[PDB]
């Protein structure tokens, strides 16, 4: 019943003007899908979301393509599966949330679209989660389906340590530690919760820019124009 | 020619006061946080859906794929912020200068007020978040505490025993209207401020020194307005998630509450005076006295003077209840536990004191001095 | 007579205008 | 002899009508040096991490 | 006995640093008003331009050089005793409708 | 008399250009213009920036979006 | 309410000069960041002093809340 | 009072001419259904949901299982026509008695018609029938004929390839606010 808050990790897009590490994304997505999809939602992220910002068209098509899933009705008037494509939303890894306490001991895996917004902390936070699992101490006694974890609220979570060294193998030929992992999908669902990050940097540079050009000029207009009053001289001279 | 002659007496020619510090600009600034909620939150309106079964997937759908959604969204989200920031300016400058004198001017802005925290208030539940939603069941439940009709009145207002599809399709008609209601009460606000003319900050009759309102006050207000723009755009582009909460990330669900529950920012400071007193209906009252008060002010003014700008104790003693608000909205924030309790207790019991008893006396005793 | 260059500056102001935004 | 600012005045801007027509030729010529210059800087602030950077990479 | 904290609020009022004396910053109402409409043209006609100094002074956010500043003991009170009278008047005719 | 008036000294908040009383302003007088209506005209064109962006946006919102585009 | 009909002025004489004849920015370090403060020195014994306290009440209030969030040295010590 | 005054000048002691016939009480009709439209509709709107999924369902929620909800939809669908009966009445009596010499109320009067044929148009779509739709999907369809941006425009004005989800929730947008600026104009 403490807390215990997370640290300040240097990430790659930490400052004002610091943009997404789209390797580091790309990476942070083969993580999901190898080893956080099978529990967890991503409800607001599809294939063609991927396109230009981690992957070509091409190469988010072949992996849309690799999952099947549901599409109909058809003609005889019943459901039927077909290979993925850019348009699909990822794979909910369970029909609904009861589905998802009955599979994992009346615990509700939660969606990792919005998690890096929906939790205090955000990157910080996931990757102390995820990289921080110890042994419980002395007095504490966790019961059945249950991990200790620190940084989590309750000190006792319902969740598996998800990563440890070398659970997938990266693509580019990165060495897949279990904090380069934490680092990559952390980097990765960042975007997922906020795909706009680069581009809004951007327009915050432009902004301060244009806001640095204009505040001035503005303001020797109003100068210019107040000038008239502000080196005004009154004179009285009443009659005698 | 009969639309330009109320424009020129409006904002061409109007006589304005020579002095007028930059504590003047935050009203057109409300103006333009105004009209700003009300193009943003249109070209919103243009693609949300006030449906429990997509009203989040519908705020989400404009951020992630309409196109520039999420700087709509962040602009409307964090100029809802800046409107309060503004707002808080504009009332205490008024307090401050002695503006409330304008009664009927002040007596519509108090209206002004209170219609705004009526539309932000039924705005937050919107998107249908976990602090949406349960921000909503709280201060709505609030009114339970009425003496005799006050169970029914909550239960109507709802739409059915609990905060539900019925209540946000509501709230989103009542949102999208009531600005609308504000704009009109707004130019009531102004057309008041004419038969009177405008107040500057010694408090004393300006008719021997007058300037035109245009070019001077033009050029002014616009450069106010590209302040305000600034400290909109460093929020949205840089810091869009910080004067909001995570949990309204989190889908609503009524079966789960979060554990640190609160209203917005902006309403902290009535929150804590809320929580400062245990009975339920005294709560309710305390709360909805702490914004009505501001009808009273004119009623507790004493001073010979004006204007604060010649009044030593009514000035610190107004810079103290700035710090006392700023105190309730800290403990606002923070959950019920000791020694936070004790903390908000003392300073709700202080900002009621500030206004009642001794900025009065205060102004009783600063007449005394000057032999009035 | 006087506002032919006038209106013709005007026209040219207004003309690149909807080439400024579109 | 006619100085830096004034031989502006005189012929590009004393007239209410070239001013306009400066002030559009201006913004329109301003927004590609602006855009342009601003996205370098931010690409070079952003070395190697977007996209663009990467494209030749898988493509 | 506390004339000298009297002479400290003058001083931190601050009108005296404009310029203005007590009664040039009374906040007008309906007898203030009358007061002022029944002044002879030059306290008239001085407030009109203290005033109108004091607001300029108002406007550039400075104040007077330090001689110029109005003294507490040659600070005149010009509009009391025509205030006082316009008072008593309004006192008098309320006295009178009571009855 | 009323020629007991003279204009009081503004040589303090005068511009360099037309400090010398000996001197005829209309040589500078163009110069001074063109300085100050210089603001102005950049000031309009990083506003005219700004709007254009704006507005686009805004206009591009209510434009095709990306999920309908994508399934067409 | 209108340029005429404002009140009664008299006596009264105003120069002034053209915004394009005068500077935009005279003396604007020179004299400014000296008047700004002389402003500064006049209203800070007025306006800081309660932000002052509320800094105080601020940290003390935190810091108290961490004291009381943290283990108590009487829980269950000196009893087996 | 500088309110009553206003009320004063416009409703209580008007000078109104002695001979005016029933032609003229139509312009009061007007507004009286304008606030009609806008209370019922406020009302419905506290119902209604601009989704293609529900969009449907919800108008039948109104008429059904919302409480007198039939009664206000009525007088909404049918108030639509009555304040276009009264506008056309309104027109007429101007073009009869040579009432378009007031050029300014008259062309004002002009912008007060399209603003409410565009808004009685969108609110056609609301309820999603066929009709609603398919009158949608040919009358927007016409702006395509404009000589080079046409097919821009209408792909604009739908948010995509036809009539859909977009058009239908911007059109409930459009619908619930372009009232406020008729009774502005007006
Ligand atoms: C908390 C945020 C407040 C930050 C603003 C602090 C401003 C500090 C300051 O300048 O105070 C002194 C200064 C002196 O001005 P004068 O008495 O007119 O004399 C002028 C002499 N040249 O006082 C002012 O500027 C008064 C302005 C008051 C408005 C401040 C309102 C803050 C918000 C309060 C909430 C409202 C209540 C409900
Ligand atoms: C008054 C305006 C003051 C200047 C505002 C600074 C931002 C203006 C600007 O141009 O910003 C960049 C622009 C997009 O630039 P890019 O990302 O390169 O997109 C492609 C551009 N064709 O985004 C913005 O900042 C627009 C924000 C506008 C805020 C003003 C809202 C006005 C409210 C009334
Ligand atoms: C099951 C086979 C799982 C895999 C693989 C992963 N996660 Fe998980 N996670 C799981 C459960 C049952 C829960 C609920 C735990 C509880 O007791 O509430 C979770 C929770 C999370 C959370 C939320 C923590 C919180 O503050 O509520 C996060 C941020 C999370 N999980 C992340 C995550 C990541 C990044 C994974 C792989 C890269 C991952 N999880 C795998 C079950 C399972
Ligand atoms: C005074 C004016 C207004 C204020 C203060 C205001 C405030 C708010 C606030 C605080 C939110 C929640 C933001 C969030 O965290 O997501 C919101 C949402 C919303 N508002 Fe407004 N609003 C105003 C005007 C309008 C108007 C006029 C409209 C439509 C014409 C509108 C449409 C919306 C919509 C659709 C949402 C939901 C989408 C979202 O959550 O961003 N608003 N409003
Ligand atoms: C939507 C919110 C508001 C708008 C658009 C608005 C608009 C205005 C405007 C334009 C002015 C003139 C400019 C100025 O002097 O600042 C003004 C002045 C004033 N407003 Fe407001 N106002 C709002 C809220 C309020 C509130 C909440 C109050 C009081 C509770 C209030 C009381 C006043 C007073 C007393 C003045 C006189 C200012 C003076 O002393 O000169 N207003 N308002
Ligand atoms: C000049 C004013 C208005 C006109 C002429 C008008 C016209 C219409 C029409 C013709 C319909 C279709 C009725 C049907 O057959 O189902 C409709 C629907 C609707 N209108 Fe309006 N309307 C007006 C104002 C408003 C306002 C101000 C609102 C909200 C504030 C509103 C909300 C709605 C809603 C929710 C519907 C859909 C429910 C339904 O179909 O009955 N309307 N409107
Ligand atoms: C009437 C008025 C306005 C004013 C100007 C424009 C307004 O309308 C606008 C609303 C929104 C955006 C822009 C202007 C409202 C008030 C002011 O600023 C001031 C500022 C100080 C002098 C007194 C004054 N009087
Ligand atoms: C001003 C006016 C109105 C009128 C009445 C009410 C109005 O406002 C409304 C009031 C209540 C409901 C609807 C509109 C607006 C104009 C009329 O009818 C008439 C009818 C013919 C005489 C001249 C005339 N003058």
């Amino acid at each position: 019943d403490l807390e215990l808050h997370p640290p300040s990790y240097p990430w790659s897009h930490r400052g004002l003007l610091s943009s997404l590490d789209h390797t580091s994304i790309r990476r942070g997505f083969q993580v999901y899908k190898q080893v956080c999809s099978s529990c967890h939602s991503m409800d607001y992220v599809a294939y063609r979301h991927l396109v230009g910002v981690c992957y070509t068209e091409d190469e988010a098509k072949a992996l849309a393509e690799e999952v099947e899933v549901q599409d109909g009705p058809n003609e005889d008037g019943e459901m039927f599966m077909r290979p993925g494509k850019l348009s699909d939303y990822f794979p909910k890894p369970y029909p609904n949330p009861e589905a998802a306490r009955a599979a994992n001991n009346g615990a509700l895996p939660p969606d990792l679209s919005y998690i890096v917004r929906a939790r205090h902390g955000g990157e910080d936070y996931v990757f102390s989660l995820l990289t921080g699992y110890c042994e419980p101490p002395t007095g504490v006694s966790l019961r059945e389906g249950l991990y200790f974890n620190p940084y989590f609220p309750g000190q006792a979570i319902g969740m598996a340590p998800p990563i440890y060294n070398e659970v997938l193998e990266f693509d580019d030929g990165t060495p897949a530690t279990m904090s380069q992992v934490a680092k990559d999908v952390c980097t990765f669902l960042r975007w997922a919760a906020e795909p706009e990050h680069d581009h809004r940097k951007r327009m915050g540079l432009k902004m301060l820019l244009m806001m640095g050009l204009l505040l001035p000029l503005v303001y020797a207009m109003k100068r210019h124009k107040w000038s008239v009053l502000k080196s005004r001289k009154l004179a009285y001279r009443p009659p005698k | 020619h009969p639309l330009m002659k109320i424009v020129n007496n409006a904002f061409i020619d109007l006589p304005a006061p020579s002095n007028i510090s930059s504590w003047w600009n935050f009203g057109s600034l409300l103006g333009i946080c105004l009209i700003l909620q009300i193009l943003t939150g249109l070209f919103l309106a243009m693609h949300y859906t006030s449906d429990t079964t997509t009203a989040f997937s519908s705020v989400t759908h404009i951020c992630r794929d309409v196109n520039y959604g999420w700087i709509i969204r962040y602009m409307h989200a964090n100029g809802a912020s800046m409107f309060f920031i503004c707002l808080y300016m504009h009332v205490g400058r008024g307090l401050y200068y002695g503006s409330y004198t304008f009664l009927e001017t002040w007596n519509i802005g108090v209206i002004l007020l209170l219609t705004v925290m009526a539309t932000a208030f039924m705005g937050y539940v919107l998107p249908w978040g976990q602090m949406s939603f349960w921000g909503a069941t709280v201060i709505t439940n609030l009114l339970s505490a009425i003496p005799y009709i006050g169970t029914n009145l909550v239960e109507w207002i709802w739409g059915g025993f609990s905060v539900d599809k019925a209540t946000l399709t509501r709230f989103f008609a009542f949102h999208f209207i009531l600005p609308f209601i504000i704009m009109a009460i707004a130019m009531v606000h102004l057309l008041f401020l004419h038969e009177t003319g405008s107040n500057n900050p010694t408090g004393i009759s300006s008719d021997v020194d007058k300037i035109p309102f245009h070019p001077y006050y033009t050029i002014k207000d616009i450069l106010g307005a590209l302040l305000l723009i600034l400290a909109l755009m460093l929020l949205v582009l840089f810091a869009p998630d910080l004067l909001g909460d995570p949990d309204n990330y989190t889908p609503a669900n009524p079966l789960n509450t979060p554990p640190h529950i609160k209203p917005e920012w902006y309403f902290l400071f009535a929150y804590a005076i809320l929580r400062s007193i245990p009975n339920k209906l005294g709560g309710v009252l305390a709360l909805a006295f702490s914004i009505l008060i501001l009808a009273l002010i004119p009623l507790l003014h004493t001073s010979k003077q004006r204007s604060m700008m010649f009044r030593p104790l009514s000035q610190c003693l107004f810079w103290a209840l700035v710090a006392d608000l700023l105190t309730l909205t800290w403990i606002g924030g923070q959950p019920v536990e000791h020694p936070y309790i004790t903390i908000g207790q003392l300073a709700s019991v202080l900002y009621f004191l500030l206004i009642l008893v001794l900025m009065p006396t205060a102004g009783t005793i600063e007449n005394k001095l000057l032999k009035w | 007579r006087n506002w032919v260059p006038t209106a013709q500056l005007w026209g040219a102001v207004g003309a690149v205008g909807l080439v400024s935004a579109t | 002899a006619p100085t830096l600012t004034a031989r502006l005045y005189s012929l590009l801007f004393r007239r209410t009508s070239t001013f306009a027509l400066t002030i559009v030729v201006g913004a329109l010529f301003f927004e590609r040096a602006f855009d342009q210059g601003a996205d370098a800087i931010y690409e070079h602030i952003n070395e190697g991490k977007l996209w663009k950077h990467i494209k030749h990479k898988y493509e | 006995w506390l004339e000298g904290i009297r002479k400290w609020y003058y001083n931190a009022a601050g009108f005296n640093k404009l310029g203005l004396m007590r009664d040039d910053t009374i906040h007008e109402n309906d007898d203030v008003k009358e007061a002022i409409r029944r002044l002879p043209e030059n306290l008239y006609n001085d407030r009109v331009f203290r005033i109108k100094r004091a607001l300029d002074l108002s406007m550039r956010q400075q104040i007077l050089p330090k001689e110029q500043w109005t003294k507490y003991e040659e600070d005149k009170s010009y509009l009391e005793p025509y205030l006082k009278e316009v008072i008593r008047e309004r006192k008098e005719r309320e006295e009178w409708a009571k009855k | 008399s009323h020629t007991d008036i003279k204009v009081p000294d503004f040589s303090d908040y005068r511009r360099p250009e037309v400090l010398d009383s000996t001197k005829s302003s209309k040589e500078s007088s163009e110069a001074r213009k063109g300085f100050s209506y210089l603001v102005t005209a950049t000031t309009t064109v990083g506003v005219a920036y700004a709007a254009k962006n704006v507005v686009s946006q805004f206009v591009s919102s209510m434009s095709a979006s990306a999920d309908v585009l994508a399934m067409s | 309410r209108q340029f005429g009909h404002l009140t009664r002025v008299r006596h009264v004489i105003t120069y002034s000069l053209s915004p394009f004849e005068q500077r935009a920015f005279p003396h604007y370090f020179s004299k400014g960041i000296p008047n700004v403060l002389r402003r500064t020195r006049a209203c800070i014994l007025r306006v800081a002093p309660p932000f002052v306290a509320f800094y105080l009440v601020y940290t003390w209030g935190t810091q108290e809340f961490e004291k009381s969030k943290r283990k108590n040295p009487a829980a269950y010590e000196n009893d087996r």
